[PDB]
């Protein structure tokens, strides 16, 4: 088009440029467009009207200091107590008032203004006229047992935290309340009224439901090797024995062969039978839908079982469904227990085989300082971090999961979940030892990715030539995967799995996410090799229903028994720590105080839950997202399914039984039921209303009519409304506070390090070269569209595609955001995108192995080109032997190379730049690829500088997030870099720079979650003002007419008295 | 008196005092659950501290910010209503500076901090109050012009003094955004109520300038402590701490290593605060001075104290004692419930008193005329007193009287035309009866209307049944003596005595007839009389002679009592029975006791009639004296209580022979240089005997239930300014009383705002025995116990009662219709034209609004039926005085005969003026065809005189002018 930029006709002529010199006119387009210039044309005192008047505005100023970061704060904020001696003493020395026992004046409102207005507190002043349950501590010294090293174990002593009196405010002692019981009443009005009337050890393991890993080596071939403890548990079917068993090697289970085969989506499914008693038989379900069950055909289901019975040729690990006993030829059950249990930690990394790939079965850092020294600094963790992952991370958290392995669906198999997603080949076992399962599109996309994989392996063969014993293999391999994508034959189209109808619950949920204050605390004390967990900081706003449904799902630790009742409903209306009617007050009552896994779970803003998926009798949980080398791990769950005086005699009864002995508990569940019940009274009752009416109402808000009733439920309701939206706003503005002040304090101790950091060094593209034993698969992340191997990159090491072997790395590269300097060049952004590529080296050179003598030739000629002669002198007298050539003791791996090249650019910062150092490291790397090296790599990441060595083979799509992934995907990329390489400086700086973005993030999400609360918080003061304005005139409405009536009554009884005695005195003794 | 029982003889009247205070312990005050509601919405919205220690130190600044808030707003509600209660408290304040123990801004003592925090403490309330003050004269003085209700002003204080905490709690909570809405909120209210007050801005900002530098002063306190390192001498200076105070307690810290009658006397004496006042609360309640004060300090504490371990009996005594007018009030509800405790005869006026007490006087006050206006006597006043006889028409004055003309004055009065119709008016200004008659009759209209006189004879009565009651013997005539007090009470006010002072005679004569002349001061003067001043003991000796165990008992039975106690006796045995049997006649019983029945005279009765007029006359002699500078105020005020401007025609006397002549024509006896027996028999005995009949509503239920009208002056003892202003206030003036060391305080009224702006109010305890000086109390549980104040009057009631008789005291030597009525209210060229044997009179009369005499008797609220039975028996008399005219000459004198004819004649005239009006009245009544007595009212429900009526027959004016001239023939002849 010709006006792409929508302008106006001129406007549009201007920025195309086609308007000529002569016909413009330079002033006015001057003053119009914008490649234009720029030109510029006594404390005592009785306070202004204008400085009284603010105080009762409810937006006096609008400062904001909240992004105003000073990392060399001083913050001594005390009240100015010489300066008030000083306006005190002013005052009294004027006109002296009269008529009055105190004879010096009065400052009309200068004292008010000074004290309390604005431009070591007062609090402190007003305190000095007057125990606590340190929970922290008996934590830690629980955790210190746990962790000695004759208890069980990997000893790692928690330091001792700070005195009480100074610890934070959002620390984790104080998540079951401050402890202010004795001095301050709870928040809620109900609440008061209810306590005026009287009405009101190995902990480290938590029960969470209801009552290993295998590493990858380059073979001769693909490895999937395995760390070796024996199987604490053989995973066999001991349904059907003796014969119809194969026990096949590679899945380490036993298969069935094909001898012994004699608006829910569910409940859709199902037609509705989801009542734990009435569900019916699955051979019904399959007979009356089959249009579900089917290869939509007519009669012809057949699951196919002789693929699965023959024992993998070349140990190829495909996953074979769940067993199934009945095979079709063309009634309330109990429910329980079809399906065996097993415990599973849910807090253990899981590292399944790979999919198509053979199996095996039988800290210090160097930092350079400002003044440019580069001393090492021993990485520690600050003991807030250290209690606060001792108390949730590194407990364990263990779930009730369903043994697939060990599972079997039988003919009179309820239609449970499970049983329709293992009979429609749904979900498949993937870890042989361990409940782990995965949905079955999954394992047939690893199929397809592997056969993608070896095919082009196979080209690559064909075009070298190799042996044909090596080609015949990889032919089989190629078959096997080809027959196992249909299962039954080789020319049969591939098949197409349905959605299982098994719910499924991020795992976060039943962990506990942390929050932003944490997170950034745990980010001040950088650990390279580190990862932060996206879902650990995804946090959404809950309701009080789904909490209710998570305690009703969540057993009690000390009991076994369910938190909540299934038949408690509607039992929270409260978020306050310190009102009584919230899960922080519910736990403390049940004596939960020593965990705090269980507060962190019911808070406010955690993970999303599902109520439909709780109330499935069998869910999934999610352990870890897909990748392109590991389907998403998951894991199958089982759910096993009066007035005031009265309850106050009761309430005293039941407590006075405890002197007794009575029965072991005897007292739990009768207690929380008469005090469930307490709590769900209703106020219209006239005793009731009387009663809250004598102890909280005040006397100007009494009343009996209906509306006045009304009025006050309405009140009690818009109070709890103040209640939550007050607690979210403290709470956001706590956890804002923590994380400046820990933005500032990251701020302050990056600015100790150097400025060496290459971020805005561009690397030149790689030009590309002349260009029997199979190795791995190289990934790399980018989010440029149009990537080749040749582009290359800017890091550590020096110029050349990174690419790594772990899939992980490769994706959070894929998801960090494209540096703002490499921005300005990439002329097109696209989607994260994950590429494949087949290593190809003719030579590598190990970057933690001796150096050999072409690096150092490489390394001399490249010092000699680029420095100087007294540059190269000082050089070589810094990393040579003053009399030989061959490198000092000190250095000895080109890693340790790279570190001097830093110290030596660091030492002279005048003249020396971070992209000078890049450019002698990447001048390095291309004397290297001029000697013949193809790539340098350490087991985990290969710096290709011949783009010729590898071929592109697949590309994986990634789901592009928010900013906050963005910064977790960066930051993770950094601190991996980091852990590789722990000798150099640049990884380190980088990774410092990555957590100070990381935290600057999170503090503006934190920004604008505090703006929302506070939005609600002036919705729900006003409406709460509104309401006791009405009531309050509502109650003098009703007053008065009493008041009315009764004074008439008494003026026509005084008029009927008087009329009385006011006609003659006759009587002889009567008056 | 058989004619009752031991049941419904004592149940005629009530004297236990009934318990009407009650707080629980779980009870709040309205400004505590405000106040807590409005901190918890404050805490609820706060910001909480980043650090754990700071968050702990906010909340303690919390809590102690929602005390201070509820302390100042609290005092603030105290000094709107009362400004005087600053006084009484901040002096026990400053009484208590240093060494309180119970300060609620605190949650061998050696310690300097210690001392000088608790120091701080009393500094910071006293500064506090101070500053209340002062916002109250600004307050006062903005709202000056604005004019607006009480209520409105004192919600509006309230409300501006709950306004000006706000920035105290903004900067407390945080000045986190959801306080500073709430504040602001709250502020944007407060200013939209002001501005439609009729506030302008800057009155506005002085007054929330002045409410935020009340608020501010503990914490400025507290920085001033802190910041000096508790310097004393330091603070001193700068002017926080009064000097007087710091001096007494530097003094008390140094140091530290009696009848009631004199503390009582020395409490009442100064209007201020004296803490010797304290320990006459000490002795009251078996409680120490340091306890009742700090009992007085907290509000709940003494509520619960005074509802729990008081009595109704003690709390009635402390009252009626002057106690609570010193006591400071520390909250409203301290005010609201003693107000609650005093319960008038209609709680309505108690419920007015607690928001308004001005409002609540002037209904109260209309109340009492109300039931004035509609009283027995007001409206048959003029029928009763035409038909018994002592009621002289003004006619019937020119010829009957040639002395005692000088004797008779006319019944109405310039302010009566306040409380009667004008054409009622027109009747009362017709009759003239006795000077003693009428100054009576005024004297029962005063008290049955005035709140400040019914109060005084309820308290006298209270003391007097109160005391009868607890006497076995004594309690069988409660009725009988109280109708004598009620007559001798009437008699003392129409004589020009101070009411007032009834109940000192009460004790005076009580001890006489206990002690003798030595219970008397003879050493200072007491009263000026003759041409010297006399002391008291030689007055009532001097008194004594010119009138006419326990030693003086035999001082009752001398010539002038017997008489009095006669006309008593005869008075009640004639407008009731005998106070013996009931059926009895009124002759009978004083003839039988008087011409025989030898040794049985001076029943128990006539001992009682003859104490009674004994006090009375004691009063009364006291009273019309001039006395000295204390007893002279009262005595003034109590002479211009009265309606006219005259009844003071100068009873100031000055020499005994005058004073005793006054008061013998007001006591009536028989003989006596006095006008005659038979005048004193015909025109003013008949007259108390219907007055003992008539009693005003009013007095009738004060007698019943004395404890509610003296609950006029206990409650004006919480509350007693004026609206004007208050230039002028001089009440310690009065209570300065020297003469006598009774129990009865004097004040003088503000509520009022006409005519009794002056008024005087009589504290005296019901429980005090004169005899003895002692207070009889009720405790708690049950027992009566005796406080000392420096065989009682029970004794003498007993004594008095009993069945011991007099043997012939001084003499006993023996016994001493319709139509008139209605002719009685009958009124240049009209004598002329009617002088005598004249006929075209009735064609001169016979038309005439003022000739409409029955409308006079219609005025007169006169039945239907009575009006024909008067007009019959008129018709019956003329018809005998016909013939005994013209045919029985007992005195054939030409000027009986004339004086009898004109009489007569004029009778005639009357009897044909009526025949025509009811006449007419049947005719209107035969043509609206309705009930006879319901017309007779609505007669003045229609306002419609007969004078519009045009009922012209044709055959009934023929027959009445023939009637009229044959009965007018045969009479000219």
């Amino acid at each position: 088009s010709a006006n792409q930029f929508n302008l106006s006709a001129t406007d549009n002529l201007l920025q195309q440029g086609k308007i000529t010199q002569e016909l413009i006119n330079e002033t006015q387009l001057t003053q119009s467009h914008i490649p234009t210039v720029y030109s510029t044309p006594l404390p005592g005192q009785k306070p202004s009207p204008e400085t009284f008047n603010s105080q009762f505005n409810a937006q006096p100023t609008n400062e904001d200091a909240s992004r105003s970061f000073n990392p060399n704060a001083l913050k001594r904020s005390q009240f100015d107590v010489e300066g008030a001696l000083a306006a005190i003493r002013n005052i009294n020395t004027q006109e002296g008032l009269t008529g009055y026992q105190t004879i010096k004046p009065w400052g009309e409102g200068a004292l008010s203004s000074l004290m309390y207005g604005l431009g070591y507190t007062l609090d402190a002043i007003r305190g000095r006229q007057y125990a606590f349950d340190d929970l922290a501590e008996r934590m830690r010294q629980n955790r210190n047992a746990r962790y000695n090293a004759i208890n069980k174990t990997f000893g790692r002593e928690i330091a001792k935290p700070v005195a009480v009196e100074e610890r934070w405010s959002t620390d984790l002692s104080f998540w079951a309340g401050f402890g202010l019981d004795t001095i301050l009443d709870p928040i809620d009005s109900i609440g008061v009224a209810w306590k005026a009337s009287g009405l009101l050890t190995n902990t480290g393991r938590v029960i969470v439901t209801p009552a290993n890993k295998y590493q990858v080596v380059q073979t001769p071939k693909g490895e999937v090797s395995i760390p070796v403890g024996q199987p604490t548990v053989q995973a066999k079917l001991p349904s059907i024995a003796s014969n119809n068993k194969v026990t096949s090697l590679t899945l380490r289970r036993e298969i069935r062969r094909p001898d012994g085969v004699i608006n829910w989506r569910w409940s859709r499914v199902v037609d509705g039978y989801i009542n734990p008693e009435g569900m019916q038989p699955i051979i019904e379900v399959v007979r009356r839908k089959p249009e579900v069950f089917t290869t939509n055909s007519t009669s012809g289901y057949s699951p196919n079982w002789e693929y699965w019975s023959a024992p993998k040729v070349d140990d190829l690990y495909i996953p074979a469904p769940i067993d199934v006993e009945f095979k079709v030829i063309p009634l309330a059950l109990p429910y329980g227990e079809p399906y065996p249990l097993t415990q599973w930690d849910l807090s253990l990394e899981t590292n399944p085989p790979q999919i198509g790939q053979r199996i095996d079965n039988n800290q210090r850092r160097r930092v350079i300082k400002a003044d440019g020294t580069a001393v090492y600094e021993t990485v520690r963790v600050n003991p807030e971090t250290q209690l606060l992952d001792a108390a949730i991370t590194n407990i364990n958290v263990v779930a009730n999961v369903v043994d697939v392995p060990s599972m079997s669906v039988s003919q009179s198999t309820p239609a449970s979940p499970l049983a329709i997603d293992a009979a429609s080949d749904a979900l498949r076992p993937v870890s042989p030892g361990t409940p782990l399962v995965a949905p079955t599109s999954e394992v047939n996309k690893q199929l397809v990715d592997q056969l993608t994989r070896l095919t082009e392996t196979e080209r690559m063969m064909k075009r070298r030539g190799a042996s044909p014993e090596t080609l015949e293999r990889i032919r089989t391999q190629k078959l096997e995967l080809r027959k196992a994508i249909a299962d039954g034959d080789e020319l049969a189209e591939p098949k197409v799995k349905p959605e299982p109808v098994t719910p499924a619950i991020n795992k976060t949920v039943l962990t506990g996410t942390m929050t932003m204050s944490e997170l950034s605390q745990q980010l001040l004390d950088n650990v390279p090799g580190s990862r932060i967990d996206p879902d650990k900081v995804r946090r959404v706003e809950r309701k009080l229903s789904e909490v209710e449904a998570l305690m009703k799902v969540i057993p009690n630790p000390i009991t076994g028994e369910p938190l909540l009742g299934s038949a408690n409903t509607r039992k929270f209306r409260t978020w306050a720590k310190d009102s009584s009617t919230s899960p922080t007050a519910y736990l403390n009552k049940l004596g939960l105080q020593e965990y705090p896994l269980l507060y962190r779970l019911f808070e406010r803003d955690g993970a999303a839950i599902d109520i439909d998926a709780l109330a499935h009798p069998e869910f999934r949980v999610i352990l870890d997202k897909p990748l392109p080398d590991k389907t998403s791990r998951q894991v199958v769950v089982s759910n096993t399914p009066m007035t005031i005086n009265e309850l106050r005699s009761e309430r005293k009864l039941l407590k006075s039984q405890i002197n007794e002995l009575d029965d072991p508990s005897d007292l739990i569940e009768r207690l929380m039921e008469l005090d469930d019940a307490i709590n769900n009274l209703d106020i219209t009752k006239p005793e009731n209303l009387k009663v809250v009416q004598d102890e909280v109402i005040p006397e100007t808000q009494h009343g009996t009519s209906p509306e006045v009733v009304k009025l006050t439920q309405q009140k009690l309701d818009i109070e709890n409304e103040v209640i939550n939206t007050g607690v979210r706003v403290q709470e956001l503005e706590l956890e804002l506070a923590r994380q400046k002040v820990q933005l500032e304090d990251a701020l302050s101790r990056i600015e100790e390090t150097a400025d060496i950091n290459p971020h805005d060094v561009i690397s030149e593209p790689l030009p590309s070269g002349r260009a029997n034993t199979t190795e791995g698969s190289l990934y790399h992340g980018t989010r440029v569209k149009g990537w080749t191997p040749g582009n290359g990159g800017v890091g550590e090491w020096g110029s050349g595609t990174y690419f790594s072997k772990s899939s992980q790395a490769a994706s959070d590269n894929a998801i960090k955001p494209l540096r703002p300097a490499l921005g300005e060049v990439i002329d097109n952004v696209t989607q994260p995108t994950i590429h494949e590529v087949l290593p190809d080296f003719k030579r590598t050179v190990d970057v933690n192995s001796p150096v050999d003598g072409d690096f150092s030739a490489a390394l001399l000629m490249s010092a000699n080109e680029l420095m100087d002669g007294s540059e190269f002198t000082s050089f070589k007298r810094s990393i040579m032997k003053p009399g030989t050539v061959q490198l000092r003791d000190t250095i000895k791996t080109p890693a340790d190379i790279y570190a001097a090249i830093e110290k030596y650019a660091a030492k002279n910062d005048i003249e020396w730049t971070p992209e000078r150092t890049h450019k002698f490291k990447s001048r390095i790397n291309e004397r290297l690829r001029l000697v013949g090296v193809d790539a340098l790599t350490d087991g985990d990441t290969t710096l290709v500088i011949n783009p010729d060595a590898v071929s592109v083979i697949n590309s994986h799509l990634l789901d592009e997030t928010d900013a906050i992934g963005t910064s977790i995907a960066r930051y993770n990329s950094a601190s991996e870099a980091a852990g590789r390489n722990s000798g150099i400086p640049t990884a380190n700086a980088n990774q410092a720079e990555a957590s100070v973005m990381l935290q600057r993030q999170m503090y503006e999400e934190t920004i604008e979650k505090l703006e929302d609360a506070k939005r609600q918080q002036r919705t729900a003061i006003t409406k709460s003002h509104e309401i006791d304005e009405q009531l309050t005139q509502t109650a003098q409405a009703e007053q008065t007419t009493k008041r009315q009536q009764r004074v008439a009554k008494s003026q026509k009884r005084a008029e009927r008295e008087a009329e009385r005695l006011g006609k003659k005195r006759d009587n002889p003794c009567q008056f | 008196s058989k004619h009752c029982g031991l049941e419904a003889n004592q149940k005629a009247t009530d004297n236990e005092p009934k318990k009407r205070i009650r707080w629980n312990k779980s009870q709040r005050t309205l400004i505590e659950k405000l106040t807590a509601d409005k901190h918890r919405k404050l805490r609820q919205s706060r910001r909480t501290a980043d650090i754990y220690g700071d968050e702990v130190s906010a909340a303690q600044s919390q809590k102690l910010a929602e005390i201070e808030e509820v302390l100042i707003r609290s005092a603030g509600d105290v000094i709107s209503l009362d400004r005087g209660q600053y006084d009484k408290w901040a002096s026990l304040v400053s009484a208590k500076l240093g060494w309180r123990r119970g300060n609620p801004l605190n949650p061998a003592l050696k310690d300097a901090r210690r001392v000088a925090q608790n120091l701080i403490n009393d500094a910071s309330h006293i500064r506090m109050l101070d500053g209340i003050k002062r916002f109250d004269d600004i307050y006062r003085q903005i709202m000056k012009p604005l004019g607006m209700t009480t209520d409105d002003a004192r919600a509006l204080f309230n409300e501006t003094i709950e306004i000006g905490s706000i920035p105290k709690n903004n900067k407390i909570y945080g000045n986190s955004e959801g306080v500073r809405l709430i504040n602001s909120l709250r502020h944007s209210d407060y200013i939209e109520r002001a501005k439609g007050y009729g506030l302008n801005d800057e009155a506005i900002e002085t007054l929330l300038r002045a409410a935020t530098d009340v608020h501010s002063v503990f914490d400025e306190m507290r920085v001033i402590a802190e910041a000096t390192g508790h310097n004393i001498e330091e603070l001193q200076n700068l002017g926080y701490f009064p000097r007087i105070a710091t001096r007494d307690f530097n003094i008390r810290l140094r140091k530290a290593l009696n009848p009631l009658s004199s503390v009582w006397q020395k409490s009442r004496k100064f209007n201020y605060f004296v803490p010797d006042d304290l320990e006459v609360a000490s002795k009251l309640l078996n409680t120490s001075s340091d306890e009742i004060a700090e009992m007085l300090l907290n509000p709940r504490e003494w509520m619960e104290f005074l509802t729990s371990s008081v009595s109704s009996s003690q709390i009635e005594t402390m009252t009626e004692l002057g106690v609570m007018s010193k006591l400071p009030m520390t909250s409203r509800e301290v005010f609201e419930q003693l107000v609650d405790q005093y319960e008038l005869p209609y709680k309505h006026i108690n419920e007015m008193f607690k928001l308004d007490p001005h409002v609540a006087a002037e209904e109260y006050a209309r109340v009492l005329r109300q039931a004035v206006g509609n009283s027995a006597m007001l409206k048959t006043v003029v029928k009763d007193g035409l038909a018994a006889g002592w009621a002289v028409p003004e006619k019937m004055l020119k010829d009957l009287s040639p002395k005692e003309r000088a004797n008779f004055v006319p019944l109405s009065f310039q302010k009566l035309d306040q409380f009667m119709s004008p054409e009622q008016l027109e009747a009362a200004g017709k009759v003239y009866v006795h000077r003693v008659v009428s100054d009576q009759w005024r004297s029962m209209l005063e008290i049955s209307m005035s709140a400040n006189k019914l109060g005084a004879f309820a308290s006298a009565w209270s003391h007097l049944s109160t005391f009868l009651n607890k006497s076995v013997l004594a309690s069988r005539n409660v009725l009988y003596v109280g109708t004598n007090f009620l007559s001798g009470f009437v008699l003392t006010n129409a004589v020009g005595a101070n009411v007032f002072t009834v109940p000192h005679a009460m004790m005076d004569i009580s001890n006489y007839l206990a002690k003798g002349l030595d219970a008397f001061d003879g050493t200072k003067p007491f009263a000026k009389i003759g041409g010297e001043w006399i002391s008291k003991r030689e007055f009532f000796k001097q008194f004594l002679l010119k009138r006419g165990s326990f030693k003086s008992i035999g001082a009752l039975a001398d010539v002038r009592s017997a008489k009095r106690a006669l006309e008593y006796l005869w008075s009640y045995s004639s407008s009731f029975g005998d106070p013996v049997r009931g059926t009895k006649g009124a002759a009978e019983y004083v003839g039988s006791l008087l011409n025989e029945a030898t040794d049985n005279f001076f029943s128990p009765f006539a001992k009682m009639a003859s104490f009674l007029d004994t006090m009375y006359k004691w009063n009364a002699y006291t009273s019309l004296v001039e006395r000295q500078g204390a007893a002279e105020l009262a005595n003034t005020i109590a002479q211009g209580m009265t309606l006219e401007p005259i009844s003071r025609i100068g009873r100031k006397f000055d020499n005994w022979r005058d004073l005793s002549r006054h008061i013998d024509d007001y006591f009536f006896t028989f003989d006596d240089p006095g006008t005659t027996t038979k005048v004193i028999s015909k025109y003013v005995r008949p007259f108390a005997n219907w007055s003992m009949q008539s009693t005003p509503a009013m007095l009738r239920a004060a007698l019943r239930s004395p404890q509610k009208f003296s609950a006029y002056a206990k409650l004006l003892q919480l509350y007693n300014r004026g609206n004007n202003d208050d230039e002028p206030l001089n009440q310690s003036q009065l209570t300065d009383w020297q003469d006598d060391e009774y129990p009865v305080i004097l004040q003088r009224d503000a509520l009022q705002t006409g005519d009794g702006n002056g008024g005087l109010l009589v504290l005296f305890p019901h429980t005090f025995d004169p005899i003895t000086d002692t207070l009889n109390v009720i405790d708690n549980a049950g027992r009566t116990v005796n406080i000392l104040f420096g065989d009682g009057l029970t004794s003498m009631l007993t004594e008095l009662f009993n069945d011991t008789y007099w043997a012939k005291p001084a003499g006993l030597l023996l016994g001493i219709p319709l139509a008139e009525a209605l002719l009685g209210m009958y009124t240049l060229a009209w004598e002329t034209a009617v002088k005598n044997g004249n006929w075209s009179a009735l064609a001169l009369m016979t038309m005439g609004a003022r000739v409409r005499l029955i409308d006079t008797a219609r005025n007169t609220q006169m039945t239907l039926d009575e009006i024909k039975t008067g007009i019959d028996e008129l018709q019956k008399a003329n018809v005998n005085a016909a013939r005994q005219l013209t045919l029985n000459p007992e005195k054939l004198s030409e000027s009986e005969r004339n004086k009898r004819t004109e009489r007569l004649t004029e009778s005639l005239t009357a009897e044909y003026q009526m025949k025509y009006d009811y006449a007419r009245l049947i005719n209107y009544m035969k043509a609206k065809r309705i009930p006879p007595k319901r017309l007779l009212f609505e007669m003045q429900q229609r306002s419609v005189n007969v004078s519009d009526l045009e009922p012209v027959g044709g055959k009934q004016r023929l027959q009445l002018e023939s009637d009229f001239r044959r009965r007018i023939e045969e009479i000219n002849k």
